[PDB]
RNA sequence: UCGGAGUACAAAAAACCCUCCGAGUGAUUUUAAUCUAGACAAACCAGUCAAAAUAACCAUAACAUCACUUAUUGAUCCAAAAUUUUGAUCAACGGAACAAGUUACCCUAGGGAUAACAGCGCAAUCCUGUUCUAGAGUUCCUAUCGACAAUAGGGUUUACGACCU
RNA sequence: GCCUAACGAGCCUGGUGAUAGCUGGUUGUCCGAGAAAGAAUUUUAGUUCAACCUUAAAAAUACCCCAAAAACCCUAAAUUCCA
């Protein structure tokens, strides 16, 4: 990661991320299962399922993405017809 | 570190030595010899 | 050398509630490889012969008699083989359900 | 390998001889013990180190006062190597009050309630 | 359970034994 | 023995396929599998051959 | 073959006396790698009750036997788990007879 | 570590030794009968019924009831054993049965089964349907005397109300026929109880009709202390018992506490406890005869509920227990999406400031 | 790389160039779906179960079954597919897209974390004494030896360890 | 081999403050708490997690834990779960 660029000085971030990630407003990151898409005829209909399923990331690799990331990536997000816009908030986080 | 069995008597531990000492046998001794006691 | 692959790490096959644990649906009383506790009242069986808690309520472990299905060949067998006065006995894992199934509220008065 | 000690009930079971040898009541046990720490809880267990710690003898050679029950009986059982007991004796009775500030605790395991009059 | 008083409850075994002068 | 690795499509018109292990000296492939577009037992039959 | 203490090795039997077995098994029982007596079963016998009588009548209040089982002293720290069976008396594969 | 066993083991009795000698089961019916036999026994270790509510297990139960027909027992065997022998010297019925074409007449089967045997199998349903653990929470009688209740849907259409059955209120609307033998030298009281139904106390039942001092058989010329009133069940709430009570006494009781008005449409005053009414009719009456049926709602409770009774029609549900989520934690780790959903208020967007 | 047994005796985990079995798949039809509570296990990635509800067959089961059934398998990216899939003894098996030898002509940063010499631990090996008598010695165990065996001592050789450099 | 006293490839300048998981050093006082290793890795001379631990903040249960309970040929010290 680039701290410091060199052109503007700013703190880049790595498509990687972007491109493979998605982080919702509350601060949680949305991810796919690995292997979902290699070799689906060796495997059981449930395991299936659970690799087709989107997952969610723990605190320490929700901290590495934020970190790798620029806060352009974490402002709040108003798209049309936006299927994460009913997860992008948090309810009822008795902590 | 050697082995539970062996064969070089596998000198004891200090307080496993003082407990051995301290509970060996100790015959009962009469008040009077019984050889030429009546 | 001569001795190769022993190497495989366990499988944390044991006892995961135990007598008096207050269980929900679903949880995984334990798990095992052979048929050592059998599942009875309110608890199901997984294809790997997991033991998984079907209603909410607390765990018990009680020695019953065992009666296998007819189907089942070999259990068949040595049941016909067993003495006049033996009954084959094993540890059965239950589910006391401690929640009512519901109550009768009032919705209208009409 | 090294665990804790099972100790059986024998142990626990009195003589006839040990009453009148401890100079302890027969027919009436005691009430109160008087606990004192003699050893050190290094090189000992981190068990007994709990247990020492939960039964408030941090600073050795100072008495504590427990309960003869046996939830605390237990774990003087569990550290009964590291610690001197002795029933609390009341030869003037439960001290009330009015005798708080006048109490003391003599060695020979005796509770005194009027203590240094004038 | 082995230190359990119902220990060896299921022994099986023994009833059934399946493994001239 | 070596097994083929065939995908066979639905014959119910809609298009779905679904890949299969099968014996190399067997004949065309041919069998009786659940269609969820048209929810219905839907035969399948082999049209191409994937892996060996 | 492993042999423990308190085993017998040679059983022998006929219409003889003790003295000449005696005399002409001790050089057998020397020649054992671990010791070894030319024992009898009167012999095993009083040797049986002569360990009893001694570990009754001894003396001093403080066994092996009994501070193992209480863990007096906190001595299972230093003791084995086998010292509970063995009382004392064995110590790896040499045996005292007379540790009580 | 090993322990003693708090008594005998199972398998102890049988040899080890020598197994070719000792007979075994072949027979997988066998085992089974076997096995359920071994079953019910009082094990000393921890058993399935134990855990699951065998009900306090032996229970002496307080018997409240009249004394059992005194019947000659060798001369009813020897009866018995004629007329087997008699059934056993025909042919045709040996016939019939090898050809496996024989009926029964179930008229006379139930008739015989009720004068002999009926009252026990009654006692054990009511047992188990729970109408003494509800009437006198520690008592259970035999029901020596049959009760035959009948209602009358028409000019020709007759609903029997046997133990346990089933009885609409449609049906049950109007006063029911009651049958039972007795000799015109004694005094009998019909009580009609429901169990189920009573809104404010569940410690508390209803009363439907109570007549006192029947004279014998004839249940109209007996003084009616409760006039008959419908069944009425609640919506949601279904299906309550319903219980006819017969009690036999000896002297001519009356009673100006338990006397209900002609009206009597109030359920402050429709409100009963037959424990209390046994312990204060206790010295004379005496349980004989008993017939519980099962009722539900349909469309004849709303005139009921509102033409007699001036209330409205209370409805009911079936609510279950809410589902159990653990706490939610602030980073779930490889939950799914739809974690969020499963704490969420409401399926409604929540605009906080915008 | 993965699984089974003992080590690891009784909840779980637990290593060695520790002692043994295997696996890198076959055969058959019941061709084995969608969605979602609650749980096991786990650093992460992964792996596991699964109540209720829906589609098609009894109008009563569907976990595909068997071979100790447990292992029979591979992540991104990218290529080929065309609506939905596949592609690696990537076997160094958490996998760099594709890279061999020799240096006594060698160089640099370090290591007594690691060898050759010495020292030191042990005594497998080596050397000593004594205990035991069958046997040799024309008779006779011990004048001179003494097989199978026992106990104890020394640290000269090699081996083992890798503690000082 | 020799190519200006060091040549398996000269010397100077620049890239150059080359890069080093490798070695050495790291400058005032006092006080509080305080860690010896499970998993991957061209990886075991290092990194990245987990378990510990430090500074803050929310809460409520936390260790000791009697019964009872945890497998089938034999199996010890004893373990897990709870008043
Ligand atoms: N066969 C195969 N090659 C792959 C894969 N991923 C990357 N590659 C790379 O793609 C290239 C294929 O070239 P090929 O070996 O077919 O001539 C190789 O450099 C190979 O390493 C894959 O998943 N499968
Ligand atoms: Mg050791
Ligand atoms: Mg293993
Ligand atoms: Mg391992
Ligand atoms: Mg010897
Ligand atoms: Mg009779
Ligand atoms: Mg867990
Ligand atoms: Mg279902
Ligand atoms: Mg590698
Ligand atoms: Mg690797
Ligand atoms: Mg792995
Ligand atoms: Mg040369
Ligand atoms: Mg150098
Ligand atoms: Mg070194
Ligand atoms: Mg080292
Ligand atoms: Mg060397
Ligand atoms: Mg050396
Ligand atoms: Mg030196
Ligand atoms: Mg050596
Ligand atoms: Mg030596
Ligand atoms: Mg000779
Ligand atoms: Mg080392
Ligand atoms: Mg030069
Ligand atoms: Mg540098
Ligand atoms: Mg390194
Ligand atoms: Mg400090
Ligand atoms: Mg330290
Ligand atoms: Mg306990
Ligand atoms: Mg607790």
């Amino acid at each position: 990661v680039t701290y410091f660029s060199s052109r503007k000085g700013k703190r880049k971030t790595v498509k990687a991320v972007i491109y493979r990630f998605l982080r919702l407003h509350s601060g949680l990151w949305l991810r796919r299962k690995a292997g979902y898409k290699k070799k689906l005829w060796k495997k059981t209909a449930a395991r299936k399922r659970r690799l087709r399923e989107f997952v969610f990331c723990n605190k320490t690799q929700s901290k590495l993405l934020d970190k790798m990331t620029t806060s352009f990536w974490k402002r709040r997000n108003w798209y049309a017809d936006d299927p994460y816009q009913k997860y992008q908030d948090r309810t009822n986080l008795k902590v | 570190g050697s082995k539970a069995v062996t064969r070089h008597r596998r000198v004891m531990h200090f307080e496993r030595q003082k407990l051995m000492a301290v509970t060996e046998y100790i015959p009962p001794k009469p008040t009077i010899n019984p050889r030429c006691l009546p | 050398s001569k001795n190769l692959g022993g190497k495989s790490p366990g499988k944390r096959f044991g006892i995961k509630k135990m007598e008096g644990h207050y269980v929900h649906a679903g949880n995984i009383l334990a798990t095992q490889r052979h048929f050592r506790w059998h599942p009875g009242a309110h608890v199901g069986l997984g294809k790997n012969k997991c033991l998984y808690a079907l209603e909410e309520g607390v765990v018990r472990y009680t020695k019953e008699v065992y009666v296998p299905n007819p189907s089942n060949s070999e259990a068949v067998d040595l049941v016909t083989r067993l003495p006049q006065g033996a009954v084959l006995y094993k540890t059965f894992v239950h589910v006391v359900p401690a929640k009512p199934e519901g109550t009768f509220k009032l919705v209208a008065m009409l | 390998k090294f665990t804790r000690s099972r100790i059986p009930d024998k142990v626990f079971q009195p003589s006839p001889e040990d009453h009148e040898k401890y100079g302890g009541d027969p027919q009436y046990p005691h009430k109160l013990h008087i606990v004192t720490r003699i050893k050190s809880t290094k090189r000992r267990p981190y068990w007994e180190k709990d247990i020492i710690k939960m039964l408030g003898l941090e600073k050795a050679h100072t008495p504590q006062v427990h309960k003869n029950i046996p939830s605390v009986n237990a774990k003087l059982k569990v550290v009964k190597h590291l610690i001197r007991i002795k029933p609390l004796k009341l030869p003037q009775g439960l001290p009330t009050e009015e005798d708080m500030a006048n109490t003391c605790l003599k060695s020979n395991g005796e509770l005194v309630v009027r203590w240094l009059l004038n | 359970y082995r230190s359990k008083p119902t220990h060896g409850i299921g022994r099986y075994k023994h009833l059934v034994k399946a493994q001239v002068r | 023995s070596k097994t083929i690795l065939v995908k066979m499509m639905s014959q119910a018109g809609t298009g779905f396929s679904f890949n299969t292990k099968r014996s190399r000296l067997r004949e065309k492939l041919t069998l009786l599998h659940y269609d969820p577009v048209v929810k219905k037992k839907v035969l399948f039959v082999e049209q191409k051959k994937i892996r060996s | 073959t492993p042999v423990k203490a308190g085993r017998l090795i040679v059983e022998m039997g006929g219409r003889c006396e003790f003295k000449e077995v005696q005399g002409f098994l001790d050089l057998v029982a020397h020649k054992l790698p671990f010791p070894a007596k030319a024992v009898s079963r009167e012999t095993l016998e009083k040797m049986r009750k002569d360990q009893e009588e001694r570990e009754r009548n001894n003396q001093n209040p403080w066994t092996f036997e009994r501070i193992a089982t209480a863990n007096m002293l906190g001595i299972r720290k230093v003791l084995s788990p086998y010292d509970l069976t063995h009382k004392g008396r064995y110590w790896g594969k040499f045996y005292t007879p007379e540790r009580v | 570590r090993r322990a003693a066993p708090l008594g005998p083991m199972p398998n102890e009795d049988i040899d080890v030794s020598d197994l070719e000698r000792l007979k075994k089961y072949r027979s997988f019916d066998r085992y089974r009968r076997r096995a359920e036999q071994e079953a019910r026994k009082p094990h000393w270790w921890r058993t399935y019924r134990e855990h699951f509510g065998e009900e306090s297990g032996p229970k002496d139960r307080v018997d409240i009831g009249l004394p059992p027909p005194k019947v000659s027992r060798t001369q009813q065997l020897l009866e018995r054993k004629q007329a087997l022998r008699e059934l056993r010297a025909n042919v045709e019925e040996e016939r019939a049965a090898r050809l496996q074409t024989a009926r029964i007449p179930l008229e006379a089967v139930r008739a015989e089964w009720e004068r002999t045997c009926g009252p026990y199998h009654k006692q054990r349903l009511a047992e188990y349907c729970g109408l003494y653990r509800d009437l006198f929470h520690g008592a259970t009688f035999v029901p020596r005397v049959p009760l035959h209740v009948a209602y009358a849907v028409g000019e020709d259409d007759l609903m029997p109300v046997y133990h346990g059955n089933e009885v609409t209120p449609t049906e049950a609307a109007q006063a029911p026929e009651v049958t039972y033998e007795a000799d015109e030298g004694s005094l009998w009281t019909l009580l009609l109880t429901n169990l189920d139904g009573h809104l404010l106390e569940p410690d508390a039942e209803y009363v439907h009709w109570l007549v006192t001092n029947i004279p014998g058989n004839r249940v109209t010329e007996g003084q009616e202390t409760c006039p008959y009133l419908p069944p009425f069940p609640a919506r949601g709430s279904g299906f309550h018992r319903f219980a006819f009570l017969l009690f036999k006494q000896d002297k001519r009781i009356d009673f100006s506490g338990d006397t209900r008005p002609s009206p009597c449409y109030q359920l402050a005053q429709r409100t009963f406890h037959t424990f209390d009414f046994y312990k204060k009719h206790q010295d004379a009456m005496t349980p004989a005869g008993l017939a519980f049926f099962q009722c539900r709602w349909d469309d004849s409770v709303t005139r009921v509920f509102h033409q007699l009774l001036d209330m409205r029609e209370p409805v009911f549900e079936f609510v279950r227990p809410p589902p159990y989520h653990p706490k939610q934690k602030r980073f779930p780790h490889r939950q799914p999406l739809r974690y969020l959903d499963r704490y969420r208020d409401s399926h409604e967007p929540t605009y906080g400031i915008y």
